[PDB]
């Protein structure tokens, strides 16, 4: 441009500015992360009897937010307990590798529960503890969904009404067990050996806390958009003495390959 | 060496529920009773707090007791509603009305029979009872009066056993009752006579801790219950797990109680860090000792500088060498000799458990028989005299058949214990 | 934190408040419904609105303002207006009968029956604010409500909230244009209150704004709307330091001590530049030095009081936009070298510089143009004795044989109050002359 | 049929609200090396070598000449403590089961 | 000599009381191998 | 906490500000180069015609 | 060994946090606190400015101090701002209001208790600290008033420990505050009686270097603080790194402080060059020494030509030969003997540090106790006395609590030290 003043010095300043810089890399990394997370995954269908199966990819859907359980691999925390990867509920169209999960059996049953039959070895039964694992493609280490006790420094990411649920590689642990139950707490006393059907609306409990998984439909903006807060805790319209009546839609879930909640 | 616990009142019910929360977390016990620990260390001494069934289910040795039925109707809806025995829930039709007289003489009496029945069940179910723990609040009617009645009957039945008492001392800064001084005065002398050594909490001290140490805004009573439950779990750490320097409740009482009446202790936990400062702080034994002897970490609304430590106990937890944990407290004694007492050389007693709490490399629970414990009793006595001079709120107590002279007897016991603490604080060799 | 409570006394105060509040909503991105859109691009919400807006659990933002006026027309029309949902239905107090341009009526008869409720609303505003910085009272002492009720309110604030900072943006009578015959009476009666219970008073005469907008914006007939837009722009430039981060952030008490040399000396002029129309906004290079020179120009001032007749005692320059701490320094140095403006001897530095990275916003349908940078003045100078010398001369002219004094007497005011205010204004002349006198 | 307040203080649309506030100016700060660097800024080198380390060495194994000791671009090869520290503190990221390892250490 | 490392290698996966290990196993992967088909409630190896 | 939340907001707003300034400089340079190339090819086409 | 730093006011806080970026760059520390240095030269002395946590993160020994929550939020505005410990962030609800009295007596004094608490905790954390460091500006209220208030208790508690303070003294050319002379006059005497050595920083000279020595078109405060960060890194480079000729804080003090009252240093940096002409400047010790002693390069706005160097110090950094690092000092002394006092032969303390800042071949920091500090002190004291004669702006201070004649005492402590520098400016043997 005009050579008034210290034009040569400004030009050298600018040129060495770009030289030292040598934004675009950050945008490319962001796009690569989005592509890696949203790489579609094939979830297994319902075969023969409509019973949920183990060792198969599946989509976990909430009945209130209509979203699916998802985990964002970045934005973590390194606590003494281990790695802390934030999980939430997101509105997804296809079964992306980010928002898909697989159920695997756990070690210790109820010690009151019945021995599961040989033919139903691969079928998850009501109240049978299981780990929720991210599929292989998301990350070469396994991530396990687990909650923990509500403490002074433990709560939901923004709100504090529910507990802190998260994905972490600290699997094969007591905290990482999750058990399955039907929509009615009253009816979850006699169906404990029966297989769980896929098509029915269903509910997830965390064994250590004895609290059901839920999502408050509270939006927090994560790097993938606007996620719904996810936590553990029984939510009821009336704060009665015992609660446990008509379960709020926060705590209801579903594990169907085909079909979606409303 | 089983320790069998009881929870009296709704305060006691909540504090014991989250105490069992912490204990089940440490021992790997699921809310349904299944043991799901990682190593055999948890299972080695799981019998102190739980007993196994025919199917292997672990049941806590806990007795839930309260005149108000709603508290135990609701605790069944908690995480461990199904963990406790169904027959260990002992409820009355109506609450004590925050009335010590009817909680200890009229409504407690008709229910203390069943409470003693269940307590004897749990006591005789074990091969060697180590202590009767009881968590309650002294500012209420059912927690204080009926709890003290339970303590009296337990002391009569088992004179040579430890009487663990976790009593929530009420404070006027967080006062939510008006018969607070009455109940505190009527329960404290029963605690003095019928408990080998007490363990006393303040809601306001816990609030100060959560304000200026944890840096947290507005949770419910769950935070205070979590801190007190951590202390309750840590006091028996050496009993429940191996360590370089083991200890038990009787050893703690021997090392902390120089005279039978002087058995009130203030507690402190370490380490405590804010939500976003756990990894900004280096967990070391020096930091743990500093937090132990820091006032803001004291869970008791008594200033340690006003008094002197008769004795102190440090139940440390975690892998660490013994010299930097005992010489450190020798050094703090050397630097704060004015805060200690001369005629007891090395008021400090140290115990080491080798299993730290989950998520912490090392920790410690502090216990102190400081003479500053008399501040709360002075305040309670002043409030009691102010209320009693005008005979205020006394017809409720006198209508339950409790005598007039008992209030003066409680006043005399308060003055006697305060005089003992003061005359041992200012005593010279 | 840094909450500031806005009070609007009288019709002029209420309309100035309306202008500054639409400006604040525009700056903070608040619709008239009272809601703020979620900034999805960042993902976490601003806290800059806290100083002027209080959050509700439903996410609605309530302004921290009290519209106090003794007659219901303006406040009812606001209740009917666009910002009805935004403004709190309370804190919008309406009287039943106007003060009728009577300081005695606004301070002695109608003032008492509404000052209790006004203080109740002020307390409900203050106890909400956990970090209350101070009060900003917009009023015109020329009228009756703004003079009398304003003086009473200042009395109660001074006696109840201790030494909390007070910023009285006062519209004083102009040299020639005035809309009342008893306006100098009201002004001279209210000078006592604005001298005793006003921490910093800001001059807002009308002719200066009128001619500034006429010659700078090239607009033939702008009105109260436009002058209130300028007043809101000035107050927003003054208060933006604590709302938006800058190179040098100055709070109310931060520049109060730098502004006020003596407790009796707190009446300050103001100016703003560039106040430029859109047509010639993109032809001139509005540099920091250029805008500073425009501010220091006696014509380019929001107060009609020539500084060359006095001496500057303390100037505070609030820059907004892409200014740099060295461009402001260079402008300051060049203007110190320049001699047409005089600074008092006992104040060598005499300059305060606050810098904010937030360029001024533009009100849609307004006259101010989009400019990359701007700067406002809070100048305490001895030249302000001129306006008082005009107003007290007018008061003496009408008081030689007691014109319009039976109205004040019949409202419970003693005849000696006028005389008392007269020697109060005489002392406010004498102290300014003394501080302006060379050592 | 209308008032001055209605005519001037009109309703505002979302786009108008967004456009009223202008994006604030961003202060420009020179990078550290840009303000204090000499030579080729594109290839920044390091001179973290010790004079004692360079001058005093096993002469039979390796020798550094005088001017090389005085000036040479590089970093010292003594890194045992740093290697130990990195080992202690061990494209999707890796999240090892350090939590389970810590739990096993605790128990 | 890494005492903690060799402890994790051997002691953590060691079994001291196989009776207890079978009776109340936690998250243990060692010592769970018991008698193969010896314990059937039917009392006979024959089908039910 | 309020302090950490406000500080983190400052983090992201400053980062966004820096990116905006950076690609504003890039778009200025790109517009300059595009204008240069467009007029060079326009002059060539004019001479050819 | 270690040096614990404290930052006061907006200027001091921003300068110190911008310096912590330089320190973390030198020691190979990311904002997350993890260590990435490629050699043990950056790790063997990392404890000087850092302390390790449980997870290995190195937290700076920085005590941030101000009265503005916004200043606490924007002090960590740099990329390395997350590195600071959250608990050290201490601030008041209301700012100083540009008032020395408010920052020193009432509103900043109620927080100096917490300042001393955290500072004493950090000092006791290390083995034994070599000295304290402070970064502040006398132009403001909270940086000057409460900074002096803090160094008061620092000197009282640690009488025999070094007290370094980097004080920014604004100039009337660059002045942006009217109570600036008051604050400077009230703080200078505290620096005199409280600090063993204190260099002065002037924004006028800083800008002069940024305009016509760096030849930059638009440097803001961020680039302005770079010179200060570089020099206050080179002051302790010898502490944190080896060298042919070591030095430390007392090394510099004993050689730069001939008399106890003479510890105000004007000081600068080298090498400096325009970004248009780096590749033409031949980096050598002769060029370094040439650019050390010229008036423009030094970052104090009073040329050395009107004064006589009482003494000077040259902290070179980088592998350079010891012959010409010091014969250059000899040569400049012999060709400018008129600029050096005769009664102190060889006025130059030359020291060599082994490791220069990374990305820099060689560097040097110049710290001189020349007598033209009286120039800044006169140019501020004349303003102070002119504005004090007419009682201007004194009502804020008097209402805040300070006595009227304390300002007369401060002016006396200005004038006596000004005369102290005068009587050695033209001293004869
Ligand atoms: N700058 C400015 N001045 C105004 C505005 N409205 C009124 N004024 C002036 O303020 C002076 C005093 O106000 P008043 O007209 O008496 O109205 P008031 O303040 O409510 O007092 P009352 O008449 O008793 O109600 C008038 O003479 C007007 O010239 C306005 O919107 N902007
Ligand atoms: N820490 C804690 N304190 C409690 C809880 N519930 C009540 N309190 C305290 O107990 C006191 C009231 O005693 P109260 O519960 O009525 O005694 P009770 O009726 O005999 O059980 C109050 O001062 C509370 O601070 C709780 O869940 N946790
Ligand atoms: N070099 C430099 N000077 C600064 C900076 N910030 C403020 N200052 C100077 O500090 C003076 C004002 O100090 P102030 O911020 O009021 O100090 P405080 O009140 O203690 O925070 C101004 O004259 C500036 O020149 C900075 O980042 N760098
Ligand atoms: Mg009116």
């Amino acid at each position: 441009k005009a050579l008034l003043g210290n034009w040569f010095e400004e030009e050298a300043y600018e040129r060495d500015r770009q030289r030292l810089m040598q934004a675009s890399a950050e945008v490319a990394h962001m796009m690569a992360k989005i592509r890696h997370h949203n790489a579609p995954h094939s979830i297994a269908p319902i075969a023969e009897d409509g019973y949920l199966r183990f060792y198969v990819p599946l989509m976990l859907q909430n009945a209130h937010t209509c979203g699916f359980l998802s985990v964002d691999l970045d934005d973590r925390k390194a606590t003494p307990t281990g790695w802390q990867v934030e999980c939430s509920t997101a509105p997804a169209e296809e079964a992306t590798s980010r928002c898909t999960v697989v159920l695997t059996p756990a070690a210790m049953p109820q010690t009151d529960s019945f021995p599961i039959p040989e033919d139903e070895a691969d079928i998850v039964h009501y109240g049978q503890p299981f780990y929720l694992m991210t599929v292989r493609e998301l990350c070469e280490d396994p991530l396990f969904l687990m909650s923990e006790f509500i403490t002074p420094g433990c709560a939901s990411p923004v709100t504090q009404k529910l507990q802190h649920t998260y994905f972490s590689p600290d699997g094969g642990s007591a905290e990482a067990m999750w058990c399955i139950e039907d929509a009615n707490p009253a009816f979850q006393e006699d169906m404990r050996d029966h297989p769980v059907k896929a098509d029915d609306v269903i509910r997830i409990r965390h064994n250590m806390t004895a609290a059901p998984l839920a999502s408050l439909r509270e939006v927090f903006y994560n790097d993938f958009g606007a996620q719904f807060e996810l936590g553990c805790g029984r939510l009821t319209t009336l704060a009665t003495k015992r609660r446990g009546g008509p379960p709020a839609l926060e705590n209801l879930w579903m594990f169907i390959h085909d079909g979606q909640g409303r | 060496r089983e320790i069998v616990s009881c929870q009296a009142g709704q305060c006691g019910n909540q504090i014991g529920s989250k105490f069992w929360e912490v204990i089940s977390d440490e021992h790997g016990v699921d809310p349904t009773g299944t043991y799901q620990g990682d190593s055999d260390l948890q299972l080695e001494r799981i019998n102190v707090y739980f007993d196994e069934s025919s199917g292997g289910r672990y049941v806590p040795r806990a007795v839930l007791m309260d005149l108000e039925p709603g508290t135990m109707d609701s605790v069944r809806a908690g995480p461990y509603g199904q963990l406790f025995r169904p027959d260990n829930f002992i409820f009355g039709q109506s609450g004590a009305g925050n009335n010590w007289a009817k909680g200890h003489y009229t409504e407690g009496a008709e229910l203390i029979d069943s409470v003693l029945d269940v307590c004897r069940k749990e006591a005789e179910s074990c091969d060697c009872l180590q202590g009767f723990q009881l968590s309650h609040s002294l500012g209420g009617g059912t927690g204080s009066g009926m709890g003290t009645l339970l303590i009296s009957k337990l002391r009569e039945e088992y004179p040579d056993r430890i009487m663990m008492t976790f009593s929530v001392i009420p404070s006027p800064r967080v006062s939510d009752t008006v018969v607070e001084p009455y109940n505190t005065t009527l329960s404290v002398h029963q605690l003095v006579e019928n408990s080998d050594e007490s363990m006393c909490i303040d809601n306001e001290a816990l609030y100060d801790i959560c304000f200026r140490t944890l840096k947290l805004t507005t949770p419910t009573f769950g935070d205070l219950n979590h801190l007190v439950a951590a202390v309750m779990s840590g006091v028996t750490c050496c009993l429940r797990f191996p360590g370089q320097l083991n200890s038990d409740l009787r050893k703690l009482a021997v090392n902390l109680v120089p005279f039978p009446r002087l058995h009130f202790f203030m507690m402190g936990f370490a380490p405590l860090t804010s939500r976003g400062s756990q990894q900004y702080r280096g967990l070391s034994v020096a930091e743990l000792t500093q937090q132990m002897f820091d006032a803001k970490n004291m869970m008791q609304a008594a200033d340690p500088r006003h008094g002197r430590y008769l004795t102190a106990s440090a139940l440390f937890r975690g892998r660490m060498s013994t010299k930097e944990v005992d010489e450190q407290m020798l050094n703090v004694q050397n630097k704060n000799s004015s805060y200690f007492i001369e005629w007891i050389p090395n008021n400090i007693k140290s115990s080491i458990c080798d299993i730290p709490p989950k998520g912490l490399k090392m920790s410690v629970t502090f216990i102190g028989n400081n003479t500053c414990i008399q501040e709360m009793f002075r305040r309670v006595g002043e409030q009691f005299t102010g209320m009693f001079r005008r005979k205020a709120f006394l017809h409720w107590y006198t209508g339950e058949g409790m005598d007039e002279m008992e209030f003066t007897e409680a006043e005399s016991n308060m003055n006697d214990l305060v005089s003992e603490y003061q005359q041992y604080q200012d005593a010279t060799v | 934190m840094r909450e500031a409570i806005c009070i609007h006394i009288g019709q002029a105060g209420c309309q100035v408040g309306n202008a500054c509040w639409e400006l604040f909503c525009l700056e903070h991105g608040i619709q008239p419904d009272g809601s703020m859109p979620s900034d999805k691009c960042i993902g976490v919400e601003d806290d800059a609105f806290n100083t002027f807006f209080s959050e509700t659990g439903a996410g609605k933002h309530v302004p921290r303002c009290l519209f106090l006026d003794l007659e219901p027309t303006v406040v009812d029309e606001v209740r009917t207006g666009t910002y009805r949902q935004l403004f709190n239905p309370e804190q919008l107090v309406s009287g039943k009968e106007d003060a009728a341009n009577n300081y005695a009526r606004g301070h002695y008869t109608i003032g008492k029956e509404i000052v209790d409720l006004a203080l109740d609303r002020i307390r409900k505003l203050a106890d909400n604010c956990t970090g209350l910085q101070g009060f900003m009272v917009f009023h015109a002492v020329g009228g009756g409500t703004g003079s009398g009720l304003g003086a009473l309110l200042l009395e109660r604030l001074s006696v109840d909230y201790g030494k909390k900072s007070k910023l009285g943006y006062t519209v004083y009578p102009s040299p020639q244009v005035s809309t009342a015959v008893v306006e100098p009476y009201n002004c001279v009666l209210s000078t006592h209150s604005l001298l005793e219970h006003t921490d910093v008073a800001t001059m807002l005469d009308n002719e200066a704004i009128y001619d500034l907008t006429r010659r700078s914006l090239d607009i033939e007939r702008p009105s109260y709307t436009n002058v209130n837009r300028l007043i809101g722009q000035v107050v927003s430039s003054l208060t933006a330091s604590l709302r938006f981060d800058g190179a040098l952030n100055v709070d109310l008490t931060e520049f109060q001590t730098n502004l006020v040399p003596y407790p009796r000396i707190h009446f300050v002029l103001t100016s703003y530049a560039p106040v430029v129309s859109a047509e010639k906004a993109y032809h001139e290079q509005l540099s920091v030095a250029d805008i500073t020179n425009s501010v220091f120009e006696p014509a380019g001032m929001l107060t009609k009081c020539d500084p060359r007749h006095g001496k500057y005692m303390s100037c505070c320059l609030m820059y907004r936009g892409d200014v740099v701490p060295k461009d402001v320094n260079a402008a300051i140095a060049t203007i110190k070298t320049k001699r047409t403006i005089q600074f008092v001897d006992w104040c060598p530095t005499g300059f305060k510089c606050g810098i904010n990275y937030q360029p001024p916003t533009v009100v849609p349908g307004g006259d101010l143009a989009k400019v990359q940078r701007a700067v406002c003045m809070i100048a305490n100078s001895t030249a302000i004795a001129e306006v008082f010398a005009r107003i007290d001369h007018k008061f003496d002219l009408m008081y030689s044989k007691r014109a319009f004094v039976h109205w004040y007497v019949g409202e419970g005011m003693e005849e000696g109050e006028f005389s008392e205010a007269r020697e109060d204004l005489a002392a406010l002349e004498k102290d300014y002359e003394e501080v302006g006198a060379e050592s | 049929p209308n008032t001055t307040y209605s005519a001037s203080y009109k309703s505002l649309t979302e786009a108008q609200i967004a456009e009223a506030k202008p994006p604030g100016c961003f202060a420009a700060e020179a990078p550290r090396m840009l303000l204090f660097h000499h030579g080729d800024i594109g290839n920044i080198e390091t001179y973290c070598y010790a004079t004692s380390e360079l001058a005093h060495t096993d002469r039979k194994k390796q020798v550094y000449t005088n001017d090389e000791v005085l000036d040479m671009p590089g970093v010292s090869t003594r890194r045992n403590k740093t290697a130990a520290l990195q080992r202690s503190t061990m494209a999707p990221p890796r999240l090892l089961p350090m939590g389970r390892v810590a739990e096993r250490e605790r128990l | 000599f890494d005492g903690e490392a060799t402890a994790l290698e051997h002691i953590s996966f060691d079994v001291s009381q196989p009776e207890r290990r079978l009776w109340q196993p936690g998250h243990a992967t060692t010592g769970l191998e018991g008698t193969g088909g010896g314990s059937t409630y039917n009392g006979v190896k024959d089908p039910w | 906490s309020s302090s950490e939340a406000r500080a983190e907001r400052l983090r992201r707003v400053n980062r966004y500000k820096a990116i905006q300034a950076e690609l504003a400089r890039q778009k200025e340079e790109s517009d300059f180069a595009a204008m240069r190339a467009a007029k060079v090819k326009a002059a060539a086409t004019d001479e050819a015609l």
